[PDB]
């Protein structure tokens, strides 16, 4: 399980 | 609504999206899918001031096609998914997938028998994704015969080890670019044995870890409304993250 993006 | 109370306040409204799905495939040793499916679910952690309304959209006009449902009792009938979210971190829905899926990995199986003494393999994988996205905790397991004296490999890429007492090749690389593809080579050496009833092969089975929706699945938006507090949907801080991880994922040979 991984680093978060921005969703847009 | 017994899941959400009243005052909840925080200056700085974010929320975090995870999509978890595992991907489970039987492969022949053509490369026939045999049989496959994505199993997932969509967890979300919030930080939203007061009462807010969500809408939860993703690209499946069915763009991908979920074949079952289950969303957390907070979820509104229609349409489009619609909720008032418990405050942190909750189960937003589970699902099922089945069709169009993505085959993060291809395991291709060579194997070749040498006298009565030795067994030849050469195991070959492709990343089948795009070339800017890494794969990572990648483990292939080759198993071995009962009578196995031991076992020489060779592998360019990560590293291997037979562990006897598992009758298996472990083969560990640490990550993988997509659109690439690796060899691994081992020497299986024999024991006498007897000679009436082959080796019936478990399958090569693999584990891996990608930073994609298998499904195909993704999110196009979350909208949060809140009518009563100043703050709006473009003030909310918004982060999502796709773990798919293997489920069963094996290729016969
Ligand atoms: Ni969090």
């Amino acid at each position: 399980s991984w680093v978060y993006s921005p969703l847009h | 609504i017994g899941w959400r109370r009243e005052g909840i306040k925080y200056r700085r409204n974010e929320l975090f999206l995870d999509v978890l799905e595992s991907v489970n495939l039987l492969m022949s040793p053509q490369g026939q899918v045999l049989s496959a499916h994505v199993s997932g679910r969509v967890v979300m952690k919030s930080y939203l001031s007061g009462m807010p309304e969500c809408k939860f959209g993703m690209n499946d006009k069915i763009s991908i096609a979920i074949d079952d449902c289950t969303f957390h009792q907070c979820v509104r009938l229609s349409r489009s998914i619609s909720f008032i979210p418990p405050d942190g971190e909750f189960e937003l829905m589970r699902y099922r997938t089945t069709k169009d899926i993505i085959l993060p990995f291809r395991v291709i199986p060579l194997v070749r028998e040498v006298g009565r003494t030795k067994l030849e393999v050469k195991v070959v994988i492709k990343s089948n994704f795009k070339p800017s996205l890494l794969a990572q905790k990648i483990e292939v397991r080759i198993p071995t015969p009962l009578n196995t004296s031991g076992v020489q490999v060779i592998c360019m890429k990560g590293k291997a080890k037979y562990k006897a007492s598992e009758n298996a090749i472990v083969w560990k690389i640490k990550r993988m670019a997509g659109m690439k593809e690796s060899q691994i080579s081992a020497e299986i050496e024999l024991l006498p044995t007897n000679d009436k009833k082959k080796w019936a092969r478990p399958p090569i089975s693999m584990n891996f870890e990608v930073p994609f929706a298998p499904s195909g699945l993704k999110v196009r938006y979350l909208k949060v409304f809140e009518p009563k507090l100043n703050y709006s949907d473009h003030d909310v801080i918004k982060w999502v993250r796709y773990i798919g991880r293997s489920g069963i994922y094996e290729t016969r040979c």
